């Protein structure tokens, strides 16, 4: 077994991010292979556990009364395995809201059913998790182009509802991706494409934006960067592994007690951006949390 | 005076040889927990499995009103510990057993306040 088999997953190395590759078909050596999971553990429990294991190594801002929203939390089973892992991972008192196009039962404080485009919220969020995937992406009848759908909503939601210092984890695949989303990763202190070891046989990856700055730190071309992601996946086969799942002793996210300040436009100097980049600050209102779901009415 | 008694109808379905409700979400944990029945975080011990509350609630899974005047669920947002020997049907286990208000364990599967 490889050295990274004892890791929760693998992050796209910096040297692959600096290339300018053309988009090629993703052809993984182990495509289709299944990982060996612990007895009775669902795939999405193993997958979210490894994601959270990795998020524990980043400079996440973790304040009291933390606000997390989880899109694409439903499943064909009618339950939310990922929301269950997040509830386990987040500190007690953390507000957790989940949503999906289809009806499902969740351990979240509040669940919204409907297209994510019909979800509205008055307040900002500290962390955004998206596991959304349109099944129609499986019908590849033309060139792999940047997708619209929920990605259009997600890009608008990050720019208007993510607190500065906040972080994101958005799920993508070879064909389920968006160029504007990669461009936004440049608006964070740091970013990467993370692959869980239990699903290394899939082109799936979680784009991770760490510490939102509300302004571009670097200029990123989404078409070029997605090609870079594919080149990395094609040239680096990753060994399937569930080893990280057997040690759950350091799993829970530590409550850093990150400061929450309601600073305005024009009070963001360099020292503030420096504290945002290290997860020592969250900028947003601390008002009551209000969410709603539009209901279209026909005959 | 009518009301759907789903708890009873399910036992009559289990005695009828029916298939237990599946897709209960088992959690990964150290198995070094308190052993308490319903906790805010997985507390399974070496003889139990931790599950997400909502997935083990009959009322939540069947989309029907809870047996509480307000409609409040005591499993949703929490974790239920189920003995490894009965983990093939967590919903049925939570319906047939009760929790000790003194030590917070399952009566007959952890509780020993009679000693
Ligand atoms: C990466 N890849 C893609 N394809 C082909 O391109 C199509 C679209 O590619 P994709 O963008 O869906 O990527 P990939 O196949 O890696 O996705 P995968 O099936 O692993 O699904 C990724 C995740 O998306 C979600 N998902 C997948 N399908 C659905 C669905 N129907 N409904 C809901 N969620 C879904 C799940 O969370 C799942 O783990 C595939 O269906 C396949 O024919 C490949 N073919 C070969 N031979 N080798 C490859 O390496 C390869
Ligand atoms: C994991 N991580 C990486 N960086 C930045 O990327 C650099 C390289 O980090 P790395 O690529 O993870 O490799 P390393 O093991 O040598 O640290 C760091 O020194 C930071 O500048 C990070 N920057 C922030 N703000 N937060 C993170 O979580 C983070
Ligand atoms: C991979 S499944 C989510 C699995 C879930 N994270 C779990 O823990 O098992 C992807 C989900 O995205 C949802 N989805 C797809 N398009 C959506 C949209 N436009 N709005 C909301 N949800 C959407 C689907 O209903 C589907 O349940
Ligand atoms: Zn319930
Ligand atoms: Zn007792």
């Amino acid at each position: 077994a490889s050295s990274q088999a004892w890791q929760p997953g693998v992050a796209m190395p910096n040297l692959y991010k600096m290339q300018r590759m053309l988009l090629e078909k993703c052809d993984l050596q182990n495509y289709g292979d299944s990982a060996t999971l612990p007895k009775g553990i669902m795939m999405n429990v193993a997958k979210y556990t490894q994601l959270c294991q990795y998020l524990n190594t980043l400079t996440l801002a973790v304040p009291y009364n933390m606000r997390v929203i989880h899109f694409g939390a439903g499943s064909d089973k009618g339950v939310a395995p990922g929301t269950a892992v997040l509830r386990q991972w987040l500190p007690t008192g953390t507000l957790l809201v989940d949503s999906d196009l289809n009806d499902f039962v969740s351990d979240a404080d509040s669940t919204l059913i409907g297209d994510c485009a019909t979800v509205h919220t008055a307040n900002k969020w500290d962390l955004i998790i998206s596991d959304m995937y349109d099944p129609k992406t499986k019908n590849v009848t033309k060139e792999n182009d940047s997708k619209e759908g929920f990605f259009t909503y997600i890009c608008g939601f990050i720019q208007q509802k993510l607190a500065l210092g906040g972080s994101v984890a958005i799920k993508i695949t070879e064909h389920s991706w968006n160029a504007d989303l990669y461009k936004l990763m440049g608006h964070f202190a740091w970013w990467t494409a993370f692959v869980t070891n239990v699903n290394a046989s899939s082109s799936e990856a979680f784009l991770i934006g760490c510490n939102y700055l509300g302004k571009p730190r670097e200029q990123i071309d989404g078409y070029v960067m997605h090609a870079n992601y594919i080149f990395w996946r094609n040239t680096n086969p990753i060994q399937l592994s569930s080893y990280s799942l057997f040690d759950m002793s350091k799993f829970p996210l530590k409550l850093r007690g990150t400061a929450v300040m309601s600073l305005k436009e024009g009070q963001i100097n360099d020292m503030i951006l420096s504290l945002l980049s290290k997860g020592r600050l969250i900028i947003r209102e601390n008002n009551r949390v209000v969410i709603s779901s539009d209901v279209l009415v026909n005959n | 005076a009518f009301a759907v008694d789903a708890a009873k109808a399910y036992k009559d379905y289990l005695a009828s040889g029916g298939q237990p409700i599946t897709n209960c979400v088992k959690m990964l944990c150290t198995h070094t927990g308190t052993g308490q029945a319903i906790t805010v975080t997985p507390e399974a011990n070496m003889d139990q499995e931790s599950f997400g509350g909502a997935s083990c609630c009959l009322y939540c899974r069947c989309h029907i009103d809870h047996p509480n005047p307000k409609g409040f669920c005591d499993l949703k947002g929490k974790y239920v510990q189920i003995p490894t020997t009965c983990a093939n049907d967590p919903v049925g286990f939570t319906l047939k057993n009760t929790v000790c208000t003194v030590c917070g364990m399952w009566k007959g599967y952890g509780c020993s306040c009679d000693q």
